[PDB]
């Protein structure tokens, strides 16, 4: 907050505009990357309470009302292993257009239609189908006959239900899965850090402190 | 946003023009316990000071020396500080505070001056040039002066050689100016240097002696030890202020802490090294600091053409102080109903002023940020948006919908391919036809090589994609006629 | 004196080049989107959901 | 750095008075002290008043204590001299000056003085 | 942070009846343990005669002495209850400072940066009889001395027999680890092995 | 002057790392190309057309 | 090797930091790279003889 810095900054002509508009930019970049990912569907479709799909168990992966935040308990461990921002220098962190709860409230709009409708509510209306239906419908895409699923349904059921059951265990017994996300948290944190630490920097003056040097200097000869 | 945007028409949309920023107002100043009391005292009110003979080069150190009550002793006469002002003598200090003492004779007090000798600069006290310090001279007639004159200070008018500046004169010895010697007895020529200051009531003013003491100011490779005190304020609370303490000093507002310091510390501070608690050295309590708040200023229009009402939000910013986070005071009272009124709400992305909250739910048209849209329905609205439709349609596990009827519509698709070609030559854009320029380009070396040769690349490739993404054909086709 | 202003006009032309190539890559990146659009909606049938 | 011009000379009788001021322009907060000099005909410019700005104590000469008084003015920095009980062996020319280096009574003419362009003071 | 420190599995040296004169070489880590305390305090300077200025610190029954003065330091310097032969100079003193002072043991560290003679102290148990134990202490600054002399020696003085540990001090880096409360509870060495690098 | 000759080849570093990350970042698409093509050709057999 | 260019190259401060390790993240997003383009079957297969 100089007087005579931003007097001095008017005859470096108008860098702070692109600045500015690059730094916005990053902005609309994230509203248009989080909108195209998971606003893809007009309506908010919702599950059925009595939960009928022929034995398959779908229990760890729909939204649970019970937590107050109204969220399934896989990503609310994907939430839990994630963990790390101040505000000074005039840098600040606006926040996103879309909260988590409405990222969990399109999550559980996409997995009540790719459920409950099959996906015929991605190209249409929302069509109704039972699921023993839609997987012997996916079946005859990679050349299974349909009888194979429902002489065996049970069994299906079964190993869909232990292979669901080991994606917890597989997240909670590894520290190094989520790396892709840790990766991009710590380097822009590090980067905002490295932002900071160069204010400690004498750049060829006397002292960092810009007070040092108007004090203890004539002021045309503390303008170089 | 007439006047950032470049244009008279404005459209609907968010808008970032300036930011804002709140003051410090008191700018508090808060110094320790001073509090160590010198003995000066006794070199102030005392009935027999030193000889000239035997004034003493006395080191005080380790406590503080006031000068404010030397301004206001009413007593001063020849108050003398060279080199720095009286004024500024409290606030600042330097090293090698030693310090002297006599009553000298008043009549050529004047005398002791940087450049000016005489005989009390010749055979009592010097003072060397460019002199930092004082010599301060007072009437003193009340005490010094017993019946039939006050012989308690001898003194010297007699010796060998000009003094040397703050020369220790001590000799008992007699002055020697002839040739031939002295006997023990004294004779003509043996001149005893050691006669009587007459110190009688009924001298004048200027005959009655003038009490000097010597703050003299060295600078050696030493730390100071004995300074002027200092004077402080007090400290307020919970308000962007600047402050000075100890040593340290900034803008912020001082809050309680919560933490618990060692006993040993002052401050503390934080990840990636800022200043974020302070104990003050007169209480010894520790207090948060907070910096003081700002935020840019984001602007809510529907577009020029359909409406002239505005709406302002200031983020992330407690939405009671933005009539004085902002100077609404030196504004329009046009900018003075958008700092107060009865439409004020504060959203999770700070406080909006320019709209009503309501309960119902939209969809979102202007993205302000963190769930809350706003638009206009003739006034502007403020809502939490909503997603869309809710659907519960009946699952069956033995009923299927068939469509039996079919929409034929066609939905466009928008994407740019290419850009228009700009190079730019360096050479004469940087100098503008100078041979000495063109001499120290060139002398920069070859920027001028990677810079022709990247905004070639931006052509070359942008013609590459160009002819990917429109020539997939061996010939030419055509239609029937 | 002119070394100061020479080399504040070559840092605005590299930070003036830098926005045109990084924006250079982006559209790059979207008009070879635009040819696999082209050859994948155009020259044929895409089975592929939207 | 220190500039002074005064006024407030003229003639008066015996039994009258006159408003001697001295105004300052430069370095304000640098005085600390202001002296009143008089230099009559045929004799030494001596000391007749004194006064410290950052104290407010004065210091008067023997032969116009109880006649004369000085004042302080800094709104305008501008010190006032006011000579009641004028007597005709104070026909002099009057000097105001100003110290940045302290306060000293009596008043000495090798001392540093910021000095006045001098106004005549005549009674008769 | 840079700064001048004891280097990790460096070498000190053990004495027991035994105060040599040693060098400083730009600060020294004491170490002393005891039973019965025995140690009193050192003697400082240069050359330590009527030439060159030296310092003194003496602790007694109740109070401590810390003085430099231009002293005569003697040849056996060594303090039934009471016994004083250090020193018999008292010409041109310059400072003088008053303050308030096996099962114990005390570490100190001396050094001198811009004229300033700082003091670190930190008295813990200890319960052995071979030599210091393992583990890990902060040592606390206490008392900036405003001295400003130069020193290239120094000497200790003792009063039943004592141990203490002289070391000396490099120009090192080290990582340090603070906790919720700002103490330090840990600290590596950034040239001992490739791990700690 | 030895301040003029580190802002110089500061800079020339500073354009050469911003070239060479831009650059890397093309390569970087060009192999995600690579990557859903291989995968996709070689792995399996496509429907989808050049 | 010049000490004084390091007492004004330190005075400008630590663009050697993310110059390094820009520079080292190409290397190891290379090594990720031909490892997602070469490295995707789980065995090694060999012909018949
Ligand atoms: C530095 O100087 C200040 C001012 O002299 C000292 O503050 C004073 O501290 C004492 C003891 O804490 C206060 O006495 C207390 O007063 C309250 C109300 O009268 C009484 O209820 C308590 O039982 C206690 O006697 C005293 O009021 C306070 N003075 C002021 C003006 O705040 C301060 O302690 C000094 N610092 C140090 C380290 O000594
Ligand atoms: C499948 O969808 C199409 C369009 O969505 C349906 O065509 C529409 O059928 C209605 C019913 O006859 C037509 O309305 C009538 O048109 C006549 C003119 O022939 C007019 O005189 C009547 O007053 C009435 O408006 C409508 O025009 C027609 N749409 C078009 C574009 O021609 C079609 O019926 C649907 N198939 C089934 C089996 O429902
Ligand atoms: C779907 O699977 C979950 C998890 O395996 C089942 O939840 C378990 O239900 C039993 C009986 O109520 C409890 O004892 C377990 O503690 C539950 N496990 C967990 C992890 O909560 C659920 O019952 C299954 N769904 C159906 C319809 O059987
Ligand atoms: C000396 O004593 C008098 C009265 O005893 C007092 O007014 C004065 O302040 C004292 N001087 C100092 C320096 O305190
Ligand atoms: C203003 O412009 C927008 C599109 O730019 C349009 O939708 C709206 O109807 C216009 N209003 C008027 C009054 O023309
Ligand atoms: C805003 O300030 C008021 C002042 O009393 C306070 O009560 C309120 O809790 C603050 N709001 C937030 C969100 O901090
Ligand atoms: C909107 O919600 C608030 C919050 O409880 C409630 O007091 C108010 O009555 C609601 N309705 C309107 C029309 O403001
Ligand atoms: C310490 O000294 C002994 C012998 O005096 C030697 O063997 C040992 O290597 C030394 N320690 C180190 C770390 O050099
Ligand atoms: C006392 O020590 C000071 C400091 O060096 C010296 O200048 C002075 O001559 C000494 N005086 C005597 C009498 O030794
Ligand atoms: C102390 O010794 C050092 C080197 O031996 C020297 O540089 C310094 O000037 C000496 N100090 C004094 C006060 O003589
Ligand atoms: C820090 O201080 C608090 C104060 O009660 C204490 O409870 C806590 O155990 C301390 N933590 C450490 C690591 O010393």
């Amino acid at each position: 907050d100089s007087t005579e810095c931003s007097n001095l900054l008017l005859q470096y002509g108008s860098f702070c505009t692109q600045l500015n508009r690059a730094l916005t930019g990053i902005a609309v970049e994230q509203d248009k990357n989080t909108q195209e990912v998971f606003a893809q569907v007009k309506q908010i479709y919702k599950t059925p309470p009595i939960k009928d799909f022929g034995g398959f168990n779908f229990s760890q992966i729909l939204p649970d009302p019970s937590k107050p935040s109204k969220r399934s308990p896989i990503e609310d461990l994907l939430f839990n292993k994630v963990t790390l921002a101040q505000k000074f220098n005039g840098l600040t962190v606006l926040p996103p257009l879309l909260t988590d709860e409405m990222i969990a409230q399109y999550t559980s709009a996409l997995l009540a239609g790719t459920i409950t409708s099959g996906w015929t509510f991605g190209a249409g209306p929302a069509l109704q189908i039972p699921f023993p239906m839609q997987m012997a419908y996916r079946f005859n895409g990679i050349g299974v006959t349909q009888n194979v699923l429902y002489e065996n349904q049970k069994l299906i059921a079964n190993q869909f239900n232990s292979a669901i059951g080991k994606i917890q265990d597989s997240l909670s017994s590894t520290p190094s899965a989520l790396g892709k996300l840790q990766d991009v948290v710590n380097q822009n944190a590090q980067a905002l850090n490295t932002l900071v630490k160069q204010l400690s920097s004498n750049f060829g003056a006397i002292s960092s402190v810009l007070n040092d040097i108007l004090s203890r200097l004539d002021p045309p000869e503390a303008e170089v | 946003t007439k006047c950032t945007l470049k244009s008279f028409t404005v459209e609907k949309g968010i808008y970032q023009t300036s930011n804002f920023r709140v003051q410090p107002t008191e700018s508090i100043v808060r110094f320790p316990n001073i509090t160590n009391l010198c003995p000066f005292g006794e070199v102030f009110n005392a009935t027999r000071f030193a000889s000239v003979y035997a004034w003493n080069r006395k080191r005080i150190s380790n406590c503080v020396a006031d000068y404010s009550v030397l301004y206001n002793s009413a007593s001063f006469s020849t108050f003398k500080c060279y080199g720095v002002s009286p004024t500024k003598l409290n606030d600042l200090c330097f090293t090698n505070v030693y310090a002297d003492s006599f009553v000298i004779r008043g009549d050529e007090v004047r005398q002791i001056a940087p450049g000016q000798t005489g005989k009390i600069a010749d055979y009592n006290y010097k003072l060397p040039d460019d002199f930092t310090g004082c010599v301060i001279a007072w009437n003193s007639n009340n005490l010094d002066s017993k019946v039939g004159g006050n012989y308690n200070y001898l003194y010297r008018l007699f010796r060998k050689s000009n003094l040397k500046p703050f020369e220790r004169d001590i000799s008992t010895e007699i002055y020697q100016a002839g040739s031939t010697p002295c006997n023990g007895v004294e004779g003509f020529n043996c001149y005893f240097p050691l006669q009587s200051y007459g110190f009688q009531p009924t001298n004048g003013v200027g005959y009655q002696p003038y009490r000097v003491v010597v703050l003299s100011f060295e600078l050696l490779h030493a730390p100071a030890t004995v300074c002027g005190p200092k004077k402080s304020t007090n400290l307020v609370k919970n308000k962007c202020v600047n402050f000075n303490f100890n040593g340290l000093t900034g803008t912020g507002v001082l809050t309680e802490s919560n933490k618990k310091f060692l006993p040993f510390q002052q401050f503390g501070r934080d990840i990636a090294d800022t200043t974020d608690a302070v104990r003050d050295p007169q209480t010894l309590e520790i207090l948060d600091i907070t910096p003081c708040s700002f935020g840019g200023v984001s602007v809510i229009t529907p577009g020029t053409n359909t409406s002239n009402q505005v709406a302002v939000l200031y983020q992330d910013v407690n939405c009671t102080e933005v009539p004085v986070a902002i100077h609404a005071d030196q504004l329009t009272p046009t900018w003075r109903v958008y700092s107060t009124g009865s439409n004020v709400f504060q959203t999770r992305a700070g406080c909006l002023i320019g709209a009503e909250h309501v309960n119902n739910s939209y969809e979102c048209d202007i993205p302000i940020g963190a769930g809350i849209c706003a638009s206009y329905q003739t006034s502007i609205i403020a809502y939490t948006m909503s997603l869309g439709a809710e659907n519960s349609v009946a699952y069956s596990n033995n009923s299927i919908a068939i469509p039996t009827n079919f929409t034929i519509s066609v939905t466009t698709e928008i994407l740019p391919v290419s850009m228009t070609k700009t190079s730019v030559d360096c050479t004469m854009y940087i100098c503008g036809d100078s041979t000495e320029c063109s001499n120290l380009l060139l002398q920069y070396g070859s920027f001028c090589t990677q810079l022709n040769r990247a905004l070639t690349g931006i052509a070359v490739e942008q013609d590459k994609n160009t002819q990917e993404v429109f020539a997939q054909v061996k010939q030419i086709y055509k239609t029937p006629p | 004196q002119i070394d100061r202003l020479i080399t504040g006009r070559l840092q605005s032309l590299q930070t003036y080049v830098t926005q045109q190539l990084i924006r250079a890559a982006e559209i790059r990146a979207s008009a070879n989107l635009a040819a696999t659009k082209m050859s994948e909606c155009v020259l044929g049938q895409s089975k592929r959901v939207d | 750095q220190v500039q002074l011009v005064e006024s407030g000379g003229g003639s008066v009788q015996a039994g009258g008075s006159l408003r001697l001021s001295c105004a300052a322009s430069g370095s304000i907060s640098s005085i600390t002290y202001l002296g009143w000099f008089r230099q009559a005909p045929g004799k030494e410019r001596e000391g007749v008043a004194a006064l410290i700005t950052v104290n407010g104590h004065t210091y008067y000469a023997d032969s116009v204590k109880g006649r004369f008084t000085v004042s302080l003015d800094n709104a305008k920095n501008t010190v006032y001299l006011q000579m009641n009980s004028l007597k005709p062996e104070d026909t002099a020319l009057y000097y105001c000056a100003a110290a940045a280096w302290g306060y000293a009574w009596p008043l000495h003419q090798d001392d540093y003085w910021y000095w006045g362009q001098g106004t005549q003071v005549t009674v008769s | 942070t840079q700064d001048l420190f004891l280097p990790f599995f460096s070498n000190v040296t053990w004495f027991h009846f035994d105060n040599p004169v040693l060098p400083f070489n730009d600060g020294v880590y004491f170490a002393s343990t005891e039973k019965s305390n025995i140690i009193r305090g050192w003697i400082f300077g240069t050359t330590l005669d009527s030439k060159t200025q030296s310092l003194l610190i003496v602790n007694n029954a109740t109070n401590v002495v810390i003085k430099v003065c231009e002293f005569q330091f003697c040849n056996d310097p060594f303090l039934m209850e009471s016994e004083f032969r250090v020193y018999s100079s008292a010409n041109n003193c310059t400072f003088e400072y008053v303050s308030q002072p096996f099962k114990n043991l005390r570490e100190f560290v001396f050094k001198n940066i811009d004229g300033y003679f700082k003091i670190y102290s930190k008295h813990t148990p200890i319960n052995l009889v071979r030599d210091l134990p393992q583990g890990f202490s902060a040592l606390e600054p206490l008392v900036d001395l405003p001295i400003g002399i130069n020193i290239t020696r120094f000497q200790t003085l003792l009063a039943g027999a004592a141990a203490y540990y002289v070391g000396y001090l490099q120009p090192r880096t080290f990582l340090l680890k603070y906790n919720e409360n700002g103490t330090i509870t840990d600290a590596v060495d950034c040239a001992l092995d490739p791990l700690s690098e």
